RNA sequence: GGUAAAACAGCCUGUGGGUGAAACACACCCACAGGGCCCAUUGGGCGCUAGCACUCUGGUAUCACCGUACCUUUGUGCGCCUGUUUUACC
């Protein structure tokens, strides 16, 4: 849509370390809005984090960061930041800027959100996944719909994206949430349904991506004979 | 001190076309400077309602707010089965800004039976060592649900992992997979590999299996 | 914004309400409380003044009385300065 937040700087870093988020916006301008940053711990509730003032550029911090974490706005590039030092392990969590609106259109309800970014505080080292496939088969098979999928294993730290033909391929998808091993790596699986009569024709392709460890893997997935 | 805002419930479960009320309450006042958002899996918040009773653009009106000194409520009047979120309330009043825990809606619907669909291991997995077998238990309803593997008959007991989907928006149905993971080496000390699913949709527990080396 | 013509307000200090792309800060508007200075003091005045007109209260010089001129003070209208708003045209 027209106005957008659009953020970078995640990642995995270690405890006791420092990242800068930025937080990109488009379709209007940062320096007539109040902009916040909101996060949420993995399987938690939002807890809002900070926020700065339009005209005064007055800043106000949630007690569990105040101290450590610093919002700032740069205009001249209408750009927001969040810069974030001494990091705890309960500073994992996916964060969020946020445009407050103008009053007199929405109050003071956010009314436009980023799309996330996830910082990850760990002393764990990176490591990539590993595509396996998962192929369709009469053991797949169901009334003329076949099951088939993609295996994403031993990877760390989240997320992974999992898309199918280059995003060609979206309805009868499902990603599963990812699941944390006893190694302390991720794993997870995404599984497709498909016509079982395009099992001959039409190639299958799943594409995993794990940005921290800059992989990007193409995988195709051909039907087994059980 | 930080004003609090206590939401209630934690989760419900509605059938579609129910009418659905959500309960935000202040600790101390905070005029109507009060937000609502749905949270829809793996997305950013979007806003609903703000000033506690102002449809924000865009937004259904099915969806409501209203105000009472310190309560707020958003009322959902007919649940669609896009609805299925978590609903957060937000005071704007006085720093720090403060979110109640959420609600996360849940859609009631009739029983659907999960398809069931075993994975062999790839050979590509096999010769770096491990092996993952796959049971998928696909568009089922309710999300309870019992998988249970058999090695050549003898049952699995920490050897496997679920995960389970969010509701899906459409059919308001759950998918699941259990992965059974074992190394080549045991994985080849047996031959049959069941994967065994109860569930109220269906009259009997649904078994599917493989023989290995044979996929 | 430019031009032209108006309106409303303007001693100080706080406070509150609002509006300005606006939670605070800032700017402006609108109220309230308290205070200061001037006066002819149960009350009235105060954006600023070396000026102007008139008036009024006290003086000072002429001066028998009367009358005249200047000062001062009460106001009114100017002159001078600021803020906001409105209209017409460009």
């Amino acid at each position: 849509s027209e106005v957008q937040l659009v953020e970078s700087g995640g990642g995995l870093v270690q405890p006791g370390g420092s990242l800068r988020l930025s937080c990109a916006a488009s379709g209007f301008y940062i320096s007539y809005s109040s902009i916040h940053w909101v996060r949420q711990a993995p399987g938690k509730g939002l807890e809002w984090v900070a926020s700065i003032s339009p005209y005064s550029g007055s800043t106000y911090y949630a007690d569990s960061v105040k101290g450590r974490f610093t919002i700032s706005a740069d205009t001249s590039k209408n750009t927001a930041y969040l810069q974030m030092n001494s990091l705890r392990a309960e500073d994992t969590a996916v964060y969020y800027c946020a445009r407050q609106g103008y009053r007199r259109r929405s109050g003071r309800g956010f009314d436009y959100w980023g799309q996330g970014t996830l910082v990850t505080v760990s002393s764990a080292s990176t490591k990539g996944p590993s595509v396996f496939p998962l192929a369709p088969s009469s053991k797949s098979t169901s009334g003329g719909t076949a099951a088939l999928g993609c295996l994403v294993k031993d990877y760390f730290p989240e997320p992974v994206t999992v898309s199918w033909n280059s995003g060609a391929l979206t309805s009868g998808v499902h990603t599963f949430p990812a699941v944390l091993q006893s190694s302390g790596l991720y794993s997870l699986s995404s599984v497709v349904t498909v016509p079982s009569s395009s099992l001959g024709t039409q190639t299958y392709i799943c594409n995993v991506n794990h940005k921290p460890s800059n992989t990007k893997v193409d995988k195709k997935v051909e039907p087994k004979s059980c | 001190s930080d004003i609090q805002m206590t939401q209630s419930p934690s989760s419900l479960s509605a059938s579609v076309g129910d009418r659905v009320t959500i309960t935000c309450r202040a600790s101390q006042s905070v005029s109507s400077a009060v937000a609502w958002y749905q949270q829809k899996p793996g997305k950013a918040p979007k806003l609903l309602i703000y000033s506690a009773s102002s449809l924000y653009s865009g937004v259904p009106s099915r969806f409501s707010g209203s105000r009472s000194g310190t309560d707020f409520t958003l009322t959902i009047s007919s649940l669609q089965p896009e609805d299925f979120a978590t609903y957060y309330c937000q005071q704007s009043y006085s720093f720090p800004s403060t979110f109640g825990q959420g609600t996360k809606v849940e859609i009631k619907r009739t029983v659907a039976a999960p398809s069931v669909f075993i994975f062999p291991p790839s050979d590509e997995q096999l010769k770096s060592g491990t092996a993952s077998v796959v049971c998928l238990l696909n568009n089922f309803y309710p999300r309870e649900a019992k998988v249970q593997w058999k090695v050549d008959n003898a049952l699995q007991s920490g050897n496997s992992q679920e995960s389970v989907t969010e509701q899906d928006s459409a059919d308001s149905t759950y998918s699941l997979s259990s992965t059974l993971t074992l190394s080549k080496a045991d994985y080849e000390k047996h031959k049959v590999y069941a994967c065994e699913v109860t569930h109220q949709g269906l009259s009997s527990p649904v078994t599917k299996s493989f023989n290995r080396g044979e996929c």
